[PDB]
């Protein structure tokens, strides 16, 4: 809504992760097959519809935007699992958060040599 | 860890295994060299030093 | 299972990171006395 009214939003799914639990058990519980880890086949579909909606209208639509900001939880940090990988292919960038950086006393443990932003260079104030 | 975390941690030990192997062969024949030249130079050190003590 | 050449470096661990290290130093080091060199050469070429 704010974005197709000319204003900014931003949101933030705080987790996918559970998300992906919630549809699981749905599905499970319809009887439609399970897939891979027991997580239906239409997975990715799930977040790749959601998080495709965050756009950035030019100004013939307002030139509202929606950032997304969601939050995935990985299991000592395999990112290499199912939904990781998923939501990884499907965002822009990542920030990735190391338990050795946050007891290492880097806090945010914000691992920037593997944080990414593909936007990078643009979306960035010039004294910055 | 999952299996290819495993996998590559094994591989590397592997290496690191093979590496200090051949390490302490190459050692063990510069030893038997150093051995070898320690003898003489034993003698001859004992002796410039035999003066010291002496007096 | 078998091992492979340039594997230690292909697991990450802390070996991976340490001779990452004890490589970039050194070279470093033959950069820069090469770097100075490349100077002393360039200004004794002028003439």
């Amino acid at each position: 809504y704010f974005r197709d009214n000319g204003k900014h939003a931003l949101i933030i799914y705080d987790d996918l992760s559970k998300q992906a639990v919630a549809y699981r058990q749905m599905s499970l519980l319809l009887r439609r097959p399970p897939g891979r880890e027991a997580y239906p086949g239409d997975v990715f579909y799930l977040h790749s519809r959601l998080l495709e909606r965050a756009a950035k209208m030019n100004d013939a639509f307002g030139g509202g935007s929606l950032t997304a900001l969601p939050v995935i939880e990985t299991q000592a940090g395999d990112v290499s699992a199912y939904i990781p990988t998923n939501v990884i292919s499907i965002t822009d960038g990542q920030i990735f958060l190391e338990t050795e950086l946050f007891y290492k006393g880097i806090r945010p443990a914000i691992n920037v040599g593997l944080s990414v932003s593909r936007v990078g260079s643009a979306a960035q104030t010039r004294a910055m | 860890a999952t299996l290819k975390d495993i996998t590559r941690r094994l591989k590397s030990i592997k290496n690191i295994q093979k590496i200090t192997k051949s390490m302490k062969m190459v050692a063990a024949a510069k030893y038997a060299r150093a051995e070898r030249e320690l003898k003489p130079a034993r003698v001859y050190g004992v002796g410039s030093l035999a003066l010291y003590e002496k007096a | 299972v078998r091992s492979s050449a340039g594997a230690v470096r292909d697991a990450g661990g802390a070996f991976g990171k340490r001779e990452q290290a004890e490589e970039e130093r050194y070279f470093r080091a033959r950069a820069k006395e090469q770097l100075a060199a490349l100077k002393k050469h360039h200004e004794n070429e002028i003439s």
